[PDB]
């Protein structure tokens, strides 16, 4: 909690680092080694040590003080001595998973220097820290800090991972992928129920991930239904969020084939011009057509024609058309099916809904579909089953904006009604 | 080029001598196979022999017109001609070098790899894969 008053003092950061030292950051004890009750003291104790050690680095300071920062503070960098302290208690940690995170952070830090100086070392350290389930290891962390081990202390905790992340994002020091998203995510996701107090950091995340992540959606469907979800429930910023919703700068698809115009300026393979197109062939008049001149880019070049459009649209009222379709499949869709994003989908319909909750009635582009999709969805299976949870939470979110529709759909709801006889 | 054909249609410029070499030298027996083609031409081929002739410029000029994505690229060329042919910017050579190792070396037409790597002394660890046909 002190931490978080002001930057750490290099007098306060060599001793950290020397207990770490001493206590081997606190690693081996008898968890359940020896008694049970003792285990579930393991996680949240690591996390803190973790966080704390990361606080202390504070990378996202630091990288940018070598870069050159101004100042106010004094840091451990400026001694050489202190590095010298630190970096060989972290250098021994390499061989332990707990600190991984650290060895990550301070294998930047290292890196940093990098240009500066050589660094053998430290891209191994890099690797051992990534192979080393540094980010699955983050996210049970975050889940540690997630509501339960406390409100207050993990939020401002769980930044700390937030700002390694960050980093991280630059190289390939790492590049933007599967594993680095979700656990991104997942520190965001913190998982929790909606109430509010702080937010998270701000933009150098939001043009490397949750831009990006916009980018390639709805291609891409997870990561940026994922990353709207959970901020719109935490940030009372609903405003910004679903504003964005609403008005949608950019469409990524896959790519219908053939005859559209193309710019050029380069080899461009990227920039082209299009006439109109319908992402929806016949099956109903409502469709979605995107005006010629709209300019569009050719991002993969990889084994599928993939467009980026540029064509603003509502994200909820599209996917309130292409959800539908997959009832009828009358309607032919550019876009594509499938159940997994369905579970995503609805939530995030379910969850904008129901923090949006006042301002209700603007919000619904899904009142009927849903519980037509809910009938029909009945399965016996996992993935669906999800699903269903969906329909389930958006129609309890609806429920206080329209409640006796709500109930009128449960009298002929088909999982309820015993009182056929 | 000197004895028969068609004479080839055109004149007696340097470039369509060797596009005369490339088409009917060996290139094909019955034409194909891996080039990049524009119009019936392999443009990286023409880039490179020309270079091999020791006409430079006129490779130059082929890349100008080209029709091609790489284009960073073309400005390098276009310096490494200017200068004494050692063209060393203190600026981008650098940047050259990543694209090539990222992109160019895992992949591409073998010309296009020999004028990139050749121009740029990208990989120094020395050999070109398929166009290395003389001693």
């Amino acid at each position: 909690l002190y931490y978080a008053y002001f930057e750490m003092a290099p007098s306060d950061l060599l001793v950290l680092t020397k207990m770490f030292k001493e206590q081997g950051f606190g690693s081996r004890q008898t968890n359940r080694l020896v008694d049970e009750t003792m285990d579930p003291f393991v996680d949240r104790i690591g996390y803190f040590s973790a966080l704390i050690l990361v606080e202390g680095m504070d990378i996202e300071s630091l990288h940018k003080c070598a870069l050159d920062d101004r100042r106010e503070l004094h840091q451990f960098a400026q001694d050489g001595l202190i590095c010298q302290d630190m970096d060989c208690l972290m250098l021994t940690f390499g061989d332990i998973p707990h600190h991984a995170p650290v060895l990550l952070a301070w294998a930047l830090l290292r890196h940093t220097l990098n240009p500066e100086e050589t660094s053998s070392v430290v891209r191994k350290i890099g690797g051992t820290a990534i192979q080393l389930n540094v980010f699955q290891y983050l996210t049970r962390l975050l889940q540690s800090l997630a509501s339960g081990g406390n409100d207050c202390t993990t939020s401002t905790a769980c930044m700390c991972v937030y700002g390694l992340l960050s980093f991280v994002l630059t190289s390939l020091t790492l590049g933007n992928q599967q594993d680095i998203i979700d656990t991104a995510c997942e520190v965001l996701a913190d998982p929790s129920l909606p109430e509010l107090f702080w937010g998270t950091e701000p933009t150098s995340g939001l043009g490397i991930i949750l831009d990006s992540v916009c980018g390639m959606f709805p291609h891409l469907l997870s990561p940026l239904l994922q990353l709207l979800r959970a901020l719109v429930s935490g940030k009372s910023t609903a405003k910004k969020v679903y504003s964005f919703l609403d008005k949608m700068s950019f469409y990524n698809e896959l790519y219908k084939h053939k005859p559209h115009d193309v710019i050029s300026h380069e080899d461009g393979t990227l920039w082209r011009r299009q006439t109109p197109k319908l992402l929806y062939p016949l099956g109903g008049q409502t469709n979605l057509r995107i005006p010629q001149g709209t300019v569009g880019q050719v991002m993969l070049d990889d084994r599928a024609y993939l467009v980026r459009w540029e064509y603003s649209y509502s994200s909820w009222t599209l996917f309130t058309c292409e959800i539908e379709m997959l009832l009828h499949v009358v309607s032919t869709a550019d876009v594509i099916q499938h159940c997994q994003r369905v579970k995503p989908i609805i939530d995030l319909v379910h969850k904008v809904i129901s923090t949006d909750l006042s301002i209700a009635d603007c919000l619904l582009p899904i009142t009927s579909r849903i519980y037509m999709l809910l009938q029909r969805l009945t399965t016996v299976i996992s993935p669906p089953v999800d699903v269903i949870a969906s329909c389930v939470n958006c129609l309890t979110v609806l429920a206080a904006r329209n409640p006796a529709k709500v109930w009128t759909d449960l009298r002929h709801t088909g999982f309820l009604p015993f009182v056929a006889h | 080029v000197f004895g028969n054909l068609h004479q080839l249609g055109g004149v007696p410029g340097t470039y369509q001598l060797v596009r005369s070499f490339l088409n009917i030298k060996l290139p094909a027996p019955l034409p194909g196979l891996q080039d990049g083609e524009v119009e019936g031409h392999p443009v990286w081929a023409l880039i490179y022999y020309c270079m091999r002739c020791g006409d430079l410029l006129a490779a130059s000029q082929v890349v100008n017109r080209a029709q091609h994505q790489l284009g960073e690229f073309k400005t390098w060329f276009q310096e490494y001609m200017n200068s004494k042919d050692r063209r060393l910017s203190p600026a981008t050579e650098n940047k050259l070098r990543l694209h090539y190792r990222r992109a160019l070396r895992n992949n591409t037409d073998p010309y296009k790899r020999a004028v990139y790597c050749i121009i740029g002394r990208c990989d120094v660890t020395d050999n070109q894969s398929e166009v290395a046909d003389k001693t």
